[PDB]
Formats: C-alpha cells, structure tokens, sequence
RNA sequence: GAUGUUAGGAGGGCAAAUCCGCCGAAUUUAAGCAUAUAAUUAAGCGGAAGAAAAGAAAAUAACUAUGAUUCCUUUAGUAACGGCGAGUGAACAAGGACCAGCUCAAACGGUUAAUCCUUCGUUUGGUGCAAACCUUUCGACGGAAUUGUCGUUGAAUUAUUCCA
RNA sequence: AUUGGAAUUUUUCAUGUCGAGUCGUGUUCUUUGAGAUUGGAGCACUAAUACGUGUGAUACAUUUCACAUAAAGCUAAAUAUA
RNA sequence: ACAGGUUGAUAUUCCUGUGCCAAUAGUAUUAUGAGUUAGAUGGUAACAUAUAUAUAAAUGAACUCCUUUACAUAGGCUUUAC
C-alpha cells in the first residue's frame, strides 16, 4: 500500500494519464473516463 | 571449452542501447528547478525511467562538460527519471543556466 | 548351472598356439583402397561376415573357421560348431574379437575363415586343422 | 542361412538355453533405467525382418512397462455411474503394453527421433521390456536414401500416438481384413460417421 | 530534406558524422521544446525523418556488407541464413525426393508413358 | 554406458472448423426400473494436414463368378441383434464417381562392400539491377557399417528390340 | 563415339523361398451384427512350415472342394471441411 | 546517521554542520610501529599491555573443537532515563 511495486506503480500512472480529457481541437476536424471514489481500478 | 564455426548471429547494425541523447530528455522548467540552480549549485534534469545513476552522471558530463558531486533520482508519475544533480563547486550552475537557457 | 552350448565359448584353443595360428591366417589379410587403384591402373583370402561364412560351410567351401566369444550376441554363431561337427569341418572357438577384426582390416569380427590356401602353406593349415 | 538359423533357435523358446540366457538378459533389464539407448538391437533377426536398417540414423532404445491392466480413475470408491458400470480392479482398454511402451518412448526421447516399431525380446510377471526402433529424420544419409525416405515426411511426427505402428496396425484392427473388418475396416471413426450420416438432396 | 541516394553516396565515417550531427541538433530542438518556446517545433518530426533515413542507409549498407563478408562458404550466420517457413526449412528435397532406386531407376527409363492416336 | 557451454544439428510451444489417436460420462428412453437406451456422443489428455487416415488380398464368391483403396446411388430399416419389451441393426452383389502401383525381409552376388556420410574443396551450365538461387563431375582427407550396406528377383544360354 | 542397362524369345537347369511369446486355444473384462464369442485388451497355455495354415457367419469330430497367402512397410486420385 | 535549518506541497533522503560503514587491484615510492645481526611484552594471580593525525600491526597452513546469532511464563526487589 503505502510501499510500492515498480510495475504496479507505472501502470497506475499510465491509467492516470489515459483518464484526462479529449484535446478540444480533435472535436473541430470524450467516451470513456474514471472517478477514483466510485470507480476503482479493479486490479 | 566452446569456440564455434560462426558465432550465433554477428548483426552489424547500429545499437539500439541507449545514448547520451536520451538518456538525458531536458532540464526541468519549475520554479522549484530554478531555486535549487540558484541556490545549491544543482541542475535538474529530466531522464529516462531505465536509466541507471552512474549513466545519468556519464551523459551529464558528456554533454555539459560539467562534473558532479552527487546526482540524486527519482520513478516519476508520468514515467521518466527526474534527477537532480549537484554540481562541484569549482564550475558554477549558472553559467550552464546561461548556456542552456 | 550352465547348458553345455551356452557353456562350450569358455572353452578355447592353447594360447600360444592360438597366436601362432592367428599370425599364420594374418599373411593371406584382404585388399585396401590402394590395391583397388593398381588393379585397374596397370595394364585365397580372409573372408568375414557370417551369413557369407554360413554360406561357405553349407557348401563346403570352407576349410577352417575362426569363431570369437568375445562378441556381445553369441548366440548368433553358437549353431555354427554343432554345424560345422555335423558338416564335418574344422572350426576354432579363440577368445578375442578385436584381433580377428584387425586380421579383416576392421575395428571388429564375428567370424572369420581361410577357406583354402596354396600347397605349400596348405601343410601348416592341415597342421593346424588337425589341432583344431 | 545365419538369420533363419537364429529365427528357429528362438522360435521354440522353451529350450534350458534359452530360459537360462532369457532370465539372465531379463535379470539385467530389471536392473536398468527406464528408457535406455542400445547400440544394436538384442534379436538381429526379429529387427531387421520388423523393418530395421544398419544405417546411421536407424537407433535402438529399450523400453520398460508394467505388466498387467490397472483399475479405472476414481474419488476413492467408485464413481457413480449406472448399475452396468463398474471399473472396479480392471478395465482392459484399447492400448495393448506394446503400444503403451511405443508410448513412453515417443513422447519422452521422440521428437527429434521417430518411432518405426518395436518387438518383444522379454517378460516375466511384473515387468515386459522392448526394444523399438527408431528413425532420425533430419540426417543425410536417410534424407538421400529412396528407400525408408517417406519417413522424412512431417505426417510422421509421432507415428505411434497415430497409431501407425504394427502395435496400432494391430489393435485399430487394421490387419483384420473382410467381414471380420466390416465395421471398422475405413476406421472405427469413419465406419461408425458413415453409417451414422444422414444425406439429403435439395429436391430430396 | 536529406535523400537516400545523398547518403547511399557516403563513406561510413562520412555518413556516422551526420548521424552524431542530427542527434545533436535534434537535441537542441528537444530541448527547445521543453522550454517555453514555440519557434521550431514542427521541424523535430522532419530531423527525426531525416536520422531514419540515416540508419537505415547506414543499416543497408552494413548489412551487405556482411553479406559480401559472408559470400558463399556454405554457412551464413543462423538469422541471415534463409528465413522461411519452418515447415519448408523442414521439408525434403526434391531433388532427394527424385531420387529412386537402381531397379526404380531402369523401371522408369526403360518404361514412360507415350501418347496415342486411333483409326 | 558415463562425461563435455567440444563441432554440427533437432524437438519443446501456439492455433483447431474439418482430420487422426487415446481416455471417456450423465441428463435422457422405457409413461416405474435394474438389462438395454443416451453413446463407443459430451468433457479430458495427445498427434497431424491442406485434406487426413485408408490402400495392393491370411478378399468376396459358389457364378458363365469377381479381384487395392476412397466416395456416392443402393442392399436396408432387411438378414440379424433385443427384459425378442422399449428399442437397435450391418455386409456382399449391381449402377456409377474415380482408379496406380509397389519394396523391405528372406532367397541370390566374395581372386576382395560392388556401400554410406561429414569436413575440405573444385568446374560444365542457367537466371536477376542486386541480393542470390539453380544446375554440375571430380578428387582428397576424416569417419560409419560386415552383429550386413549396396546390387540382384530363380540360373545360365540363344536370337530379337528398345533405353540410358 | 564408347560404355552400360532393360524387355521379350529359344534351349537347357533351380525348383529353392514366404515375418513366433506371434497366430491359435483357454480364460477373463470390454465391444459388435456375431448369434454355444465380431473386434479389442489383460492374463494362462502356446503352434505349423507351403501338397504348409488362414478363410468359407451354430458348438463338434471325420473327410471334401473353392479361395487366399497373417504375424514387416509405403503410396496420388475421386472424398470431407461451422 | 544524527542534530539544526528549509519548501506552496518532501524530508533520517534537500541544505548546513558533524560523523559512521563496507569494500579499497597491481607495481613502485614514502612516512608509522615491530622483529633481525624463524614469530612482542607485563602482572603470584584473576588478568593487563601498541593512544601511531589513526588502539593500526601482538607469525601461523591442512585438519579439528567450541561460542555468538538464539529465544518460555509468573512474582517481587533494584538501577537509570524521560
């Protein structure tokens, strides 16, 4: 928990890097996304 | 004791191992950066998560001509290396402040 | 308890006579890749194998046979003394494989025979196929 | 005449002879290991007749199985099938012990090497040992060889779990031909899929 | 900008120069772009283009030059040796699978097929 | 039989619709149920291929006989099997698709294994821009094998006639 | 232009040969169309050599006659494919 | 491996100060104490002894024998520290 596994750490922070939104220029050539509290990683 | 007809395969292409050029990515911008150059005599820098201190400090050297005292890192959320670096005190932070920018 | 003809391949020629008998069949040794070479370039013998030494006896064309015990399978030749009694044949059972294959110009032999010789040294062959 | 001289010795079996050399070369396979190299076979003459060539790439390896058959798999009593079924002490199924040797070897040192056959050379009442012959299919001289060379076809990885062999010739029921065969003879899957198929027209 | 022929043209000390040389300039556009500066983004994708280019025309002519290292004498190095399927690596030879028997042999010759005509 | 990071090679695993092996049930049916039934089905463990396996007689017939395999049409819901109850159940012939033969092994060949392979090499062809493949006979030097490789398919001998 | 092979055809002469703990039988368990045992398998006993022995679907003895040549091996095609 | 300091957010880890530990190759120099003209000493004894920048250095192989690591519960008594 508070310790922490190299492999487990990265990917948490590639699914925190997924989880930021849409760039609002690819809407003038947002589906999925996650909640910490009612969402978790399921890991 | 082994000593074959041909080695496995002799592949003379160029190495995919990692080079000076990143192994070191950038110097950090943060305002946290800035009071460490200015006050400590250390510049710190962005590096690849693979990366390894002793290679860090080689590559440093190698591509600012500059020597360190110690080179403390870190695994990043975003995953990358982060470094910081204390220079020795005869070269000054500055000057390569000045240099890179 | 040993049956007489599984028995019978301890049982041998004199030793020294043995040797003297080898180095008499040795003269009348096989051909090799040279001699090959000069019998078509320029212008009896030891025989092995024992389906061809079988072959031999069945037809009479033997005169004496040189049977090893040494050989791991025995029983492929333990017919052939009681054969070659019934064919009325002199055969010698002797104790070492690898020397009747270096007298055949290999690394082993089962069998080996000097099926009939020149007069004058058919005497010392009669001389050794009454010891046999 | 030496092979046929040989056949016969061996073929009465019951001779003080050949119990005396059989219990002793049996008394050694006890001893051996499970699955084991020979440099050339026991029997020449049942080896050569079962297809053996004295060619670099044809080897010999001697094999181990139990005698007997063996009771079907269980929790611990039986299982609770029907009134009819009981695989209680035995079941006696379709691999006979040659085919079962063929087996062991097959998947433990074949792979590299191929499985021709293999025949009996000896038994008593707790183990039967084989020789089986087996063939490499990589090496030159077999590759350049027209006689044998079909072997070298990659149909012929693991002939025996196929049950190609004279062993599953035998209990696929492969050398009984006519009415004795009737309802096997194209195979037992493929009789039994004919007969079973049901074969309609489009205008019936 | 650069082009594969300019560079097929180059020595190997010649071609590993600009090689070093890209690298150091494609730095020095990396490091621009982590800085706050805007001023030459868009031309790091065309130097990273450009050291592709580079290796793989430096790639290309090493590798035949291993080959002209390697010319005949039976055996290349097990991975530039053929690669193929491992089934036709596996597979016989035609040539070996041709080949028959002496019997086989005068069995053929002496007996082909003809063809054939009626009246 | 050991031992070797000796030199050269191979296997492992995955994928599975069809294919080939093993190993291998029950819900169900009988208006109950036990034999039978589901079914030599499902699941399990293995092996293969672009098809696989099977295949050149230890075959069918009792005719005026047929004559490797596979497949279809059929025999046939029949002979037969069955608490002869429920239920199960072929093969041969005939019409066709399509059809292809063969070799080990014994046997035979000893004034000579006439064999086989690796390593080293070497040249008569042919492509391709280039990579590179493809033909091609000739010698070595190592080994292997006679506990049996190669040739031969009764043996000679005559005339004929073809092929390399 | 050599070397070699093959097929018929005469006449003599050689009439040799053909796969065993396998078949078979008994027994057991399985299986099927197999029925006083069809195939498999375990175990027990265990063969004959080509004028032999394996077949000719009811156990047997005694005898015909026809047909085949087990216990080694390979092989394209039609055929199948969720 | 500690004390003090410091940031918008970390600190036994950044900073200042003070230390502590393990390795630390070869060769040549040097300084440090030993021993020599092949291995120190005292103390009856229990035992003690190198204060060199630095308590460093107090001959020893095979083969052996110990010891630390390394241990329950309960009850009081006692000493130090906060």
């Amino acid at each position: 928990g508070s310790i922490k596994r190299f492999r487990l750490k990265q990917r948490l922070g590639k699914c925190r890097r997924q989880n930021r939104p849409v760039p609002h220029w690819y809407r003038l050539k947002n589906t999925k996304r996650r909640h910490w509290r009612r969402t978790k990683l399921g890991l | 004791a082994r000593n074959p007809k041909c080695p496995r395969i002799v592949k003379s292409c160029h190495s995919k191992t990692l080079d000076k050029y990143g192994l070191i990515k950038y110097p950090l911008t943060s305002e946290k950066a800035m009071k460490k150059i200015e006050e400590i005599n250390t510049l710190v820098f962005m590096c690849d998560k693979r990366a390894n201190k002793k290679n860090i400090k080689k590559s440093v050297k190698n591509l600012f001509g500059i020597e360190c005292d110690k080179v403390n890192v870190l695994n990043t959320l975003n995953g990358d290396k982060k470094a910081y670096v204390r220079l020795s005190g005869e070269h000054d932070a500055l000057e390569v402040a000045n240099k890179i920018g | 308890k040993v049956p007489p003809s599984i028995n019978q391949f301890n049982h041998t020629l004199p030793k020294s006579q043995t040797q003297d008998l080898l180095n008499f069949l040795k003269a009348y040794k096989p051909e090799s890749k040279t001699d090959k070479k000069q019998r078509l370039l320029n212008k009896l013998f030891l025989k092995y194998g024992i389906n061809h030494i079988t072959k031999l006896v069945e037809n009479k064309k033997a005169n004496l046979v040189v049977i090893a015990n040494d050989v791991s399978p025995i029983e492929l030749v333990l017919f052939l003394p009681a054969l070659c009694r019934l064919k009325e044949v002199p055969y010698c059972i002797v104790k070492d494989k690898a020397t009747l294959g270096k007298l055949v110009h290999k690394k082993t032999a089962t069998a080996v025979c000097l099926e009939s010789v020149k007069k004058e040294d058919q005497e010392k062959l009669d001389y050794f196929a009454k010891v046999c | 005449g030496a092979y046929k001289y040989i056949q016969e010795i061996w073929k009465k079996k019951q001779s003080d002879a050949m119990h005396f050399l059989l219990r002793v070369r049996t008394w050694e396979y006890r001893q051996l290991p499970v699955v084991h190299r020979v440099s050339k076979p026991s029997r020449p003459d049942k080896a050569r007749r079962l297809g053996y060539k004295a060619i670099q790439g044809f080897v010999i390896y001697r094999v181990r199985v139990r005698r007997g058959d063996r009771k079907k798999r269980v929790k611990k009593g039986i299982v609770h099938g029907k009134p009819k079924h009981q695989g209680v002490h035995k079941q006696k199924s379709t691999r006979n012990l040659k085919s079962v040797a063929e087996g062991k070897v097959g998947k433990s040192i074949c792979g590299n090497l191929r499985v021709l056959n293999s025949y009996w050379v000896g038994q008593d009442a707790v183990y039967k040992y084989y020789e089986v012959i087996l063939v490499d299919p990589n090496h030159n001289a077999v590759r350049n060889n027209p006689k044998i060379n079909w072997i070298c076809n990659p149909v012929h990885k693991h002939r025996e779990l196929r049950g190609l062999t004279s062993a599953g010739k035998k209990y696929r029921g492969l050398r009984v031909k006519g009415h004795l065969s009737a309802k096997s003879r194209p195979s037992i899957r493929a009789n039994w899929k004919r007969r079973q198929l049901i074969k309609l027209r489009k205008c019936r | 900008n650069v082009k594969a022929y300019e560079l097929r043209t180059l020595k190997k000390k010649e071609l590993l120069d600009k090689l070093d040389e890209l690298k150091k300039e494609l730095s020095g556009l990396r490091i621009s772009k982590a800085l706050g500066n805007s001023a030459k983004n868009s031309k790091i994708h065309g130097v990273r283009k450009n050291v592709a280019r580079v290796l793989t025309v430096y790639n290309q002519k090493r590798k035949m030059e291993l080959r002209q290292l390697y010319k005949n004498k039976k055996f290349k190095p097990y991975n530039l040796r053929k690669k193929l399927t491992k089934n036709k690596r596996l597979q016989l030879s035609p040539k070996q699978k041709a080949a028959m028997t002496l019997r086989q042999k005068k069995k053929v010759q002496n007996f082909p097929q003809r063809k054939y005509l009626v009246v």
